[PDB]
RNA sequence: CGCUCUAAUUGGAUGGAAGCAGGGGCGAGAGCUCCUGUGGACCGAUUAGUGACGAAAAUCCUGGCCAUAGUAGCAGCGAUA
RNA sequence: ACCCUCAGAAGGGAGGCGAAAUAGAGCAUGAAAUCAGUUGGCGAUCGAGCGACAGGGCAUACAAGGUCCCUUGACGAAUGACCGAGACGCGAGUCUCCAGUAAGACUCACGGGAAGCCGAUGUUCUGUCGUACGUUUUGAAAAACGAGCCAGGGAGUGUGUC
């Protein structure tokens, strides 16, 4: 009739009264674009980040308004740094046997792109049995 | 032809900038102000010093143009723009909503605000805007 | 060339197609925006009275130079470019023609899509001045169109 | 951090690889990663290597394209047809 | 192929083959500049390094993000009272007490609500700062020099000795 995901989509880790409020942290504080200097002024100037080099450059002579630039000070908690929004720390799985040694109560799992449908029906069962949410699930016409 | 004003300001024997200034900051509170009796309104000095400025105002222009009022009406709400930033959004907004008037178009007589009235007993060197506008050129209508 | 840029429905529409044409592609423009939305028979007599002189075709992203005409409404610049509603003619004819052999009333139907694509140009070379040449270029235009039954 | 090719270990792909388009997540960042569509045969990761390895700029080189513009020219000549 | 159309071995339409014609002839893929048609936002009274950071309008199929608002309550840094009671000052106003109390960012809990709703993306309005970039120079937004735009290309390499 409609489409369902397949696993544990509704799933939750239990992280520690600090973590779960060092996250709360990061969501709500963020980090500016930190887009390249003129960036939307010229179409062959991208959208990657690059030092601003220039003696005279407005951006890095630090000139309010003229954007923020990469400095250690803007970095995110070493706790939560790198983490899902969902609290998760991702896991990168290729076959079925990249599935051990992960816990599901922290660890949730990130099927590569590469990957066909034969073997991510087979890593899927095998991720929900054993209590691991998939965070890019396939989606069944259930 | 009419208008629903909140305030009404009776300009007679008050000083010019100082009713201005306090009707230029009621436009910005969101106020509907209307300036009254503006043939019979003041300004403080030397009726020679004070004529040879506005005369001055009025030989100013060139191609693009310099826009300057003669009649009495005008010259207050010229000087009320002057303390509006009438370029902008909200002050275009204010200044809109402040008109003045040659007499009282209406049946209710307009309020003196505070610190505003002059003396005539305690002054004699003084200027009527009337008085300025047949000096300027304008055609005695009030 | 080019490809449809609308989708159809075949029981309720008719198909046609110009193609590498040489013909003014600014021209091409401005009638099609002008035949959008009439009937391929008022746009037929349209581009008729085009030819002869006696409407205009509003010009108006290329306009530099042009003078007013009078019977432009809206708009102040127009022309009257004969070559291209020519061609546009034989879009028309091609559309109704295709149209009847499907028991479609041709005369009847509205212009749902018409637009002109620039599809390269045919190049040439012009002689210059002090042994120069600087390009002397044919442009080469396909349109489309889709007519809908009302 | 990213690029190429070699070697060891180990992986992914016609149950759809790289590439591209748009969209989501991540890292201060160089970048990394997933989803959708296109594509239809290749593609990684770790380690230790190799280097014709990273661009916004040189009146830089080559190609492509826009404005210029439906604009100047298609008149001037003792041969005005 | 056939049929229709056309002045027409053109081109067009229908149709046929193939997993695929958006594989149909410089025909694998098909970026950017740029063009046409069109969608969202803005728009004919209004001001210009095009934006960064904040915050409002409008717009959004799924997936890859899932949060967000209000009553109330817990916690509660620096800071920090009104009113009132007493006491001074020509005066605006002040001291003492009430009290480092009430309050106070962030975070959390019960209950309640939103799913274009929160994030995020597009655009646009407001606040704030804001005269590109690279180079030359004591000093560059510069009426000092360079580029029309985009793409691809484009500069510490080799041997020998120390
Ligand atoms: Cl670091
Ligand atoms: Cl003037
Ligand atoms: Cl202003
Ligand atoms: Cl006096
Ligand atoms: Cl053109
Ligand atoms: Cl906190
Ligand atoms: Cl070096
Ligand atoms: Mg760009
Ligand atoms: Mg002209
Ligand atoms: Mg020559
Ligand atoms: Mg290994
Ligand atoms: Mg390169
Ligand atoms: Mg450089
Ligand atoms: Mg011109
Ligand atoms: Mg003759
Ligand atoms: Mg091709
Ligand atoms: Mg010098
Ligand atoms: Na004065
Ligand atoms: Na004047
Ligand atoms: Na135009
Ligand atoms: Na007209
Ligand atoms: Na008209
Ligand atoms: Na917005
Ligand atoms: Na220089
Ligand atoms: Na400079
Ligand atoms: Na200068
Ligand atoms: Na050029
Ligand atoms: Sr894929
Ligand atoms: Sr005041
Ligand atoms: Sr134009
Ligand atoms: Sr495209
Ligand atoms: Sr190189
Ligand atoms: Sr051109
Ligand atoms: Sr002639
Ligand atoms: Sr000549
Ligand atoms: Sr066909
Ligand atoms: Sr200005
Ligand atoms: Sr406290």
């Amino acid at each position: 009739t409609e489409l369902q995901a397949r696993g544990l989509t509704e799933k939750t880790p239990d992280l520690s009264d600090e973590d779960a409020r060092l996250l709360t942290q990061r969501h709500r504080v963020g980090k500016p674009q930190f887009n390249r200097q003129d960036h939307h002024k010229k179409k062959r100037v991208s959208t990657s980040w690059r030092k601003p080099r220039g003696q005279l450059s407005k951006q890095r002579r630090g000139i309010k308004g003229k954007g923020d630039t990469v400095e250690a000070g803007f970095r995110s908690p070493t706790a939560v740094r790198g983490k899902h929004p969902s609290g998760f720390e991702e896991v990168r799985v290729h076959n079925v046997d990249d599935l051990e040694g992960v816990d599901g109560d922290t660890e949730a799992v990130r099927i590569a792109s590469k990957v066909g449908a034969r073997k991510r029906e087979r890593i899927e069962e095998e991720a929900e049995d054993a209590g691991i949410r998939v965070l890019n699930p396939t989606y069944v016409e259930v | 032809a009419e208008f629903d004003a909140d305030v009404i300001v009776d300009a007679r024997d008050c000083i010019m900038g100082r009713v201005a200034s306090q009707v230029a900051e009621q436009a910005l509170d969101g106020e509907t102000v209307a300036v009254v009796n503006a043939e019979r309104a003041v300004i403080t000095g030397r009726e020679e010093q004070i004529v040879e400025k506005y005369e001055k105002r009025v030989d100013i222009g060139n191609d693009n143009g310099y826009f300057y009022p003669k009649r009495p009406d005008g010259i207050f709400k010229r000087t009320i723009r002057g303390m509006l930033p009438h370029k902008k959004q909200r002050g275009r907004e204010a200044f809109e909503s402040v008109r003045v008037y040659l007499g009282n178009p209406y049946d209710e007589d307009g309020e003196v605000l505070d610190g505003t009235s002059l003396d005539r007993l305690s002054n004699i060197k003084f200027v009527t805007l009337g008085e300025i506008s047949e000096t300027l050129g304008a055609n005695k209508t009030w | 060339g080019i490809s449809y840029s609308v989708e159809a429905d075949p029981d309720t529409t008719a198909k046609a197609m110009l193609r590498e044409r040489q013909m003014s592609f600014k021209h091409s423009k401005a009638i099609a925006r002008e035949i959008k939305g009439k009937t391929a028979g008022e746009a037929v007599d349209y581009l008729e009275a085009v030819i002869e002189g006696d409407q205009p075709v509003p010009f108006k992203q290329h306009n530099s130079g042009v003078g007013h005409k009078s019977k432009v409404d809206g708009w102040d610049a127009g022309r009257y470019p004969e070559k291209a509603s020519k061609a546009f003619l034989d879009l028309l004819e091609n559309a109704v023609g295709n149209a009847d052999h499907q028991g479609f009333d041709g005369e009847a139907m509205t212009i749902k899509h018409v637009a002109a694509h620039k599809v390269g140009e045919q190049q040439g070379r012009k002689p210059r001045a002090m042994g120069r040449a600087s390009a002397w270029n044919s442009p080469q235009v396909d349109v489309e169109l889709i007519l809908e039954e009302p």
